[PDB]
RNA sequence: GGAAGACCAAGGGUUCCUGUCCAACGUUAAUCGGGGCAGGGUGAGUCGACCCCUAAGGCGAGGCCGAAAGGCGUAGUCGAUGGGAAACAGGUUAAUAUUCCUGUACUUGGUGUUACUGCGAAGGGGGGACGGAGAAGGCUAUGUUGGCCGGGCGACGGUUGUCCCGGUUUAAGCGUGUAGGCUGGUUUUCCAGGCAAAUCCGGAAAAUCAAGGCUGAGGCGUGAUGACGAGGCACUACGGUGCUGAAGCAACAAAUGCCCUGCUUCCAGGAAAAGCCUCUAAGCAUCAGGUAACAUCAAAUCGUACCCCAAACCGACACAGGUGGUCAGGUAGAGAAUACCAAGGCGCUUGAGAGAACUCGGGUGAAGGAACUAGGCAAAAUGGUGCCGUAACUUCGGGAGAAGGCACGCUGAUAUGUAGGUGAGGUCCCUCGCGGAUGGAGCUGAAAUCAGUCGAAGAUACCAGCUGGCUGCAACUGUUUAUUAAAAACACAGCACUGUGCAAACACGAAAGUGGACGUAUACGGUGUGACGCCUGCCCGGUGCCGGAAGGUUAAUUGA
RNA sequence: UGGAGGACCGAACCGACUAAUGUUGAAAAAUUAGCGGAUGACUUGUGGCUGGGGGUGAAAGGCCAAUCAAACCGGGAGAU
């Protein structure tokens, strides 16, 4: 339910806030949770290494299991829950023999469903299985690229993979980036989509919002002192360079993409 | 108004005290640089 | 326990007003004793080298006072006082 | 006097208390002191530290890495600001007291007996265990009045009365199980998910019962024929000591404290680990070990004085500055604001005169009312509660407290105190109780209307908006040049570009590694712009970036 | 009925808009009278982390011990 605020106060006027009736309101369940703790963005020589991270609020670790690898064992699905970890909902899911995990929550998913995972398992979405076992042209999440390592591709809300090419050991996917890339047809997939695609639709309205979310202030380069930055200080409003990052590197164009291992996988670049 | 030395003990001593400066390289040669000129105290120790 | 450390222990009689008042009215003796002795040693010692009945023996440590001498800058030494409480059964006495 | 009081933590380290002294110290004298000299003073199984357990973070055997030093990190081992057993009232010192004394308790361990008995862990599962906001019902601390008890008839009119003053205090524990919250219960069979095992957890299936269990403030009872207690009677070195000791209840109001780690709701989705309960593996079986009652022993060590809204800490000073936590009396008041007082603490360590100019902080002002000046700078004025009323414009919320106006004291009646709030006695019922219904004594107590009355003035003090019209910029709350700049600067929600396929770009590291992220293109980084509304036109010649490989050009290399 | 908000008025609390006094100060940045926020992008306690060709910065070249367009201390060093 993606609702607009009256604006009652001006902050609140812009704000559209994404209310989802069916979550599960109340614990999440204990046995599945870790410790988390914020790093400020800030690696093991306590510099900066990502600016713009901290503050925010607590958050707790649920354990999600992405590599779905109970077998031939339905499970059916108790709740939804919200995961402060990523975009997306996830689901608690009870196996028939006793073990509860988490998932990711796909689309069309609701409490009651049944689901499944195997080599043998029926096509309809929340079904885990590796790939050359699903048809082609089909839709599919929480892709692996390499075989027991666990999903890794459209894990966030809404996104996707369509599988356009089955040719011997390697399929053909059309990444969400629009990229086209080869993976090894043994991976499990998931089928249908990622549920809360109207994720995106949802409006902070007030800076106070991204604050809660662990963002952090961004000083525009152009802004500071010549020393602090390349973009540099100017008398009033002045510019006159190529746009660059802090360090100097060229932006607005430039591709860094460098790696001539993972190349032979790659189809084409997205455009 | 609010002035510059604030004191505490736990903190004066784990930055400053016998064992912080042994720990290291650098702080062993401070207590050898101290022993040399023949401090009364080397540390701030109680 | 062993007592040759025992003896070892009591320093002396500690004389005072307060000292004289509990030994009066509550029946308990003051000692300075040796700064590392226990509650356990006091006990032990007391018992065997006065030869009476001790109820409990509560702790203190005194800190020494700072003096000057001729502008000298001096520590008086820390020690330990010992409050002993004899059970109202044994009497003891100056002569 | 929401402190200039009382108690801590920090920090200090003897400043505490007594005697004695007055050079120096104390912005003066000082007989005094936080000064000098001497003595005394800090008493713990149950308050803290220690200790048990972990957070961030640190160190880190092996290990990975690095010219050397060293960096990172695994098993570990440390690290409280967090989790972990248990004590209360009264009495006492010149100075300690939840420690000493009186009484009354409590906890955890060790040994012992006795009765019973499947006990065992670094492994398993529960528990511990967790947000914001809100709501309002139950209470208590506490206070006010009345009853009660002791004393009082009072420097000046009046005061044997509906009069005045003072007291009306009592804990942990132990027994009880209430307002409230949570949850179906019990029995049997199966399943292997819980890294091995499981009778425990989770899952499935019947059977059966409806009350069952868990939690729980406070009340009541005991604790307590005790203590405390106004005072009185004896002695006193006039500092005190000893004896004796009345009443010791009730109604009402009431927290921000407790019930409540609860309940309802929201999204930004809200520590870890041990004690603690249970399941078993290796094992051990009449041993061992566990459970209960009685006896018995132990509970070590260190801190404990005094100061902490400060003359004792941080400011060179006995410095108009700075310093976290706790308690929270009265009348008025929305109130922890304010004004005046209580408990309690103080009069700020040079006075004494005089009553000029001038400076400082104020008070008042004829007539005028911004004519002052860079500028209404400063001053004055506004100021409360209820009711009436309220514009352009608007993103429909606002603007708006717009503006402007009206009543406001006291006394009496409606009612010798109403509406409400509380709810005794009685009668009835009861699955008999901290129960239900009826019941209305007492107690508390707004608001209004009408009639009167005082004053120049009734929101009489302190307290407590100046308002309106036009326009620049910035949407907004925020942030900033500690110490001359708070803005029109910065951020901002949003918008766009672009990078990045996960061993992600990027960033920090000669490297290992780490952050990005236990994320995954609805994600992440970078640049610009900066809500919303309307829109974002032309130019690829210049620099840049992206694509292209044909030719021309060119490095090491090879050596004709 | 309900109780949203970088909502409103307003003390503690946080801050620093104006004026005067102070300027060998009561104070090496204060006081007095007014002023802004005051349920949050708030505020504060204890402990930890980041180290100078570096940090950190809602960005003022601000901040890093009353010293910052490159801290402090010892050295080269009797630099020139
Ligand atoms: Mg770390
Ligand atoms: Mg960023
Ligand atoms: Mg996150
Ligand atoms: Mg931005
Ligand atoms: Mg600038
Ligand atoms: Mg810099
Ligand atoms: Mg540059
Ligand atoms: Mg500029
Ligand atoms: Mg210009
Ligand atoms: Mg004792
Ligand atoms: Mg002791
Ligand atoms: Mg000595
Ligand atoms: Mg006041
Ligand atoms: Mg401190
Ligand atoms: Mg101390
Ligand atoms: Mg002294
Ligand atoms: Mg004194
Ligand atoms: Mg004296
Ligand atoms: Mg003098
Ligand atoms: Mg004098
Ligand atoms: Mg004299
Ligand atoms: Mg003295
Ligand atoms: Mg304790
Ligand atoms: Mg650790
Ligand atoms: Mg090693
Ligand atoms: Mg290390
Ligand atoms: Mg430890
Ligand atoms: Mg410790
Ligand atoms: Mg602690
Ligand atoms: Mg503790
Ligand atoms: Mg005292
Ligand atoms: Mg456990
Ligand atoms: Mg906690
Ligand atoms: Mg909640
Ligand atoms: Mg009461
Ligand atoms: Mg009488
Ligand atoms: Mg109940
Ligand atoms: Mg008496
Ligand atoms: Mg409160
Ligand atoms: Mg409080
Ligand atoms: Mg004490
Ligand atoms: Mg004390
Ligand atoms: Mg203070
Ligand atoms: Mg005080
Ligand atoms: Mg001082
Ligand atoms: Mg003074
Ligand atoms: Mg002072
Ligand atoms: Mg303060
Ligand atoms: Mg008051
Ligand atoms: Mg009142
Ligand atoms: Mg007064
Ligand atoms: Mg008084
Ligand atoms: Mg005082
Ligand atoms: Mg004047
Ligand atoms: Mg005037
Ligand atoms: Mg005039
Ligand atoms: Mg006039
Ligand atoms: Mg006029
Ligand atoms: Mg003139
Ligand atoms: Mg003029
Ligand atoms: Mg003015
Ligand atoms: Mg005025
Ligand atoms: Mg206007
Ligand atoms: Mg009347
Ligand atoms: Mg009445
Ligand atoms: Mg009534
Ligand atoms: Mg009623
Ligand atoms: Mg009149
Ligand atoms: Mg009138
Ligand atoms: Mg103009
Ligand atoms: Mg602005
Ligand atoms: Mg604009
Ligand atoms: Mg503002
Ligand atoms: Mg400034
Ligand atoms: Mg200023
Ligand atoms: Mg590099
Ligand atoms: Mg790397
Ligand atoms: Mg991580
Ligand atoms: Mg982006
Ligand atoms: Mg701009
Ligand atoms: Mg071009
Ligand atoms: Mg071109
Ligand atoms: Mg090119
Ligand atoms: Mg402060
Ligand atoms: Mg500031
Ligand atoms: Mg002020
Ligand atoms: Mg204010
Ligand atoms: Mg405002
Ligand atoms: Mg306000
Ligand atoms: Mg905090
Ligand atoms: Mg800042
Ligand atoms: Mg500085
Ligand atoms: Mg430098
Ligand atoms: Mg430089
Ligand atoms: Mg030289
Ligand atoms: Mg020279
Ligand atoms: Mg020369």
């Amino acid at each position: 339910a993606v609702v607009k605020c009256k604006p009652t106060s001006p902050g609140r006027r812009h704000v559209v806030k994404v209310v989802n009736p069916e979550l599960h309101k109340g614990k999440p369940f204990a046995p599945l949770l870790e410790k988390n703790s914020k790093s400020g963005g800030r690696n093991n020589n306590g510099r900066i290494t990502t600016r713009h991270i901290g503050g925010g609020h607590k958050q707790a670790y649920r354990i999600v299991d992405f590599k779905r690898n109970k077998d031939g064992i339905p499970a059916v699905v108790e709740r939804l829950e919200y995961d402060p970890n990523r975009s997306a909902n996830i689901a608690l899911v009870l196996y028939k023999d006793g073990e509860r995990r988490y998932i990711l929550a796909p689309k069309g998913l609701k409490a009651g469903d049944q689901i499944q995972s195997g080599v043998d398992a029926a096509i309809k979405p929340g079904n885990t299985l590796p790939m050359r076992n699903i048809p082609v042209g089909s839709t599919v999440h929480n892709v692996e690229m390499k075989p027991g390592k666990g999903g890794q591709l459209a894990r966030s809300a809404g996104t996707y993979v369509q599988i356009v090419a089955r040719d011997g050991a390697y399929v053909t996917l059309r990444l969400r980036s629009g990229e086209m890339r080869k993976v090894e047809a043994d991976c499990r997939a998931t089928l249908g989509e990622v549920g809360n695609a109207e994720h995106m639709l949802r409006v902070l309205g007030k800076a106070g919002a991204a604050r809660w979310r662990g963002v952090r202030p961004t000083v525009r380069g152009t802004a500071m002192n010549p020393v602090d930055h390349p973009h540099g200080g100017g008398e009033g409003r002045n510019f006159g360079k190529h746009p660059v990052t802090p360090w100097g590197v060229q932006t607005k164009g430039k591709k860094t993409r460098s790696n001539k291992r993972t190349d032979k996988f790659i189809v084409r670049r997205r455009s | 108004m609010k002035r510059t030395f604030q004191p505490s003990v736990l903190k004066r001593n784990r930055s400053h005290g016998f064992r912080a400066r042994m720990a290291t390289k650098n702080g062993r040669q401070v207590l050898a640089r101290r022993r040399a000129k023949g401090r009364a105290r080397l540390t701030v120790s109680k | 326990i062993r007592e040759e450390r025992l003896l070892k222990v009591l320093r002396a009689p500690h004389v005072s007003e307060k000292a004289s008042t509990a030994m009066e009215k509550s029946n308990t003796i003051v000692l300075k004793v040796a700064k590392d002795a226990t509650k356990a040693e006091i006990k032990a010692a007391v018992q065997k080298l006065f030869e009476v009945e001790v109820e409990v023996v509560n702790t203190l440590v005194v800190k020494g006072k700072v003096k000057r001498h001729g502008q000298r800058i001096g520590r008086r030494s820390d020690w330990k006082k010992a409050y002993v409480t004899l059970k109202e059964g044994q009497n003891l006495d100056f002569v």
